[PDB]
């Protein structure tokens, strides 16, 4: 996954 | 004076939403003074902040467990908007240990209350939490639903471009698992440029991560490794050597590193990052170094699927896919199409599964 901080 | 303190706390969580770090602690002061003499359920909405508080803290500086006790202790008949915060806040911590079930569980708890919340910034950072586990979750739709409630109600007000990028972050990455990484790039930018405004370390290197995702999409797997690298470096030369999310960045080099049929590159990368992964203690990111390393070195498949499995297990039928994708492209451009054809079909039981 990406990053959604 | 027992509203006095509770709208004390009530200006400790709007400036813990603001990423306002000296207010939080003024008022955690400040408040912390009046619990000494004061007469209910009030000391669990302390709690209840302290805990908040604490998410901050660690976000921005990388027990909890401690307050943890303090908050499951004596809840019971819980009413009205602290058992709002009880469920959200519950799952905001369910979420970061990787349990996506229960943060699930938790979140549509809070849900169930949301009309007692009566600020719409509150309800934007609902809107948020929910759509960020939806895009981990691979819930393309749901999490636009409400990653598009959450930015309007925060592009609304003022000084909340830290939640603002992170919505920027979960937009594009929605349009990027939807195979539009020229939609995600201006999202993934806009965001980069305001991230070195506030001069946010950590969000930069994310916006690098979101980025070098777009440009690996795009099989541009120099300019992949470029964003990756650059996002390495920003992590690891502003304090944040050991936060978790690092290891996403190193990860994807890893992949990138070793799809330029730069072997000896990626033998070191996917090293550090298995190294740095148990140092941190993080199981799932240590099985998903050792899929890339199963793969890539000694084409181990029992292994694999032994890592597919587990991570299924948790949850994680996203990261399943992706990992199924890598090893039945490897093993399809290495003419070994039986195995390619196994890896394919996981592809599809994982895509099936996500519905």
């Amino acid at each position: 996954r990406g990053h959604t901080s | 004076s027992s509203s006095k303190v509770g709208v004390k706390i009530n200006e400790w969580y709007k400036y813990i939403r603001l990423f306002s770090v000296p207010d939080s602690e003024i008022l955690k002061a400040e408040v912390e003074e009046e619990i000494r003499h004061m007469k209910h359920d009030l000391l669990l909405y302390y709690s209840l902040m302290c805990f908040r508080h604490q998410l901050m803290l660690d976000y921005l500086e990388p027990k909890i467990s401690d307050l943890l006790e303090k908050i499951e202790s004596s809840q019971t008949d819980l009413k009205g908007i602290l058992e709002y915060y009880f469920n959200f806040f519950r799952g905001m911590y369910e979420f970061e240990q990787y349990e996506y079930l229960n943060a699930i569980s938790f979140y549509k708890q809070a849900e169930r209350k949301l009309s007692l919340v009566a600020d719409e910034i509150e309800r934007a950072e609902f809107h948020y939490k929910v759509a960020e586990i939806y895009y981990h979750m691979k819930q393309t739709h749901m999490s636009m639903h409400h990653i598009v409630q959450a930015i309007d109600s925060y592009k609304a007000h003022e000084n909340y471009t830290v939640r603002v990028i992170q919505c920027s972050f979960v937009i594009g990455l929605n349009y990027l698992d939807m195979d539009y990484p020229e939609k995600a790039i201006p999202h993934f930018k806009n965001a980069l440029d305001k991230a070195r405004e506030i001069d946010m370390s950590r969000l930069i290197g994310s916006s690098l991560y979101n980025l070098g995702l777009c440009s690996f999409a795009e099989e541009a797997y120099e300019k992949a490794s470029e964003y990756f690298k650059e996002g390495i470096r920003v992590y690891q030369d502003n304090g944040y050597e050991h936060s978790n999310r690092i290891l996403d960045i190193l990860l994807m080099l890893t992949k990138t590193t070793f799809k330029m049929r730069n072997h000896s590159e990626g033998i070191s990368w996917c090293a550090h990052g298995l190294s740095l992964s148990k140092n941190l203690n993080d199981e799932i990111m240590a099985k998903m170094f050792e899929f890339i390393h199963a793969l890539y070195v000694d084409n181990d498949n029992e292994k694999l699927n032994s890592i597919l499995n587990y991570l299924e297990l948790k949850s994680m039928l996203s990261d399943v896919e992706d990992l199924a994708s890598d090893a039945a492209k490897y093993y399809n451009e290495k003419e070994d199409h039986k195995v390619a054809v196994a890896y394919y079909e996981k592809v599809l039981y994982a895509r099936k599964q996500i519905q």
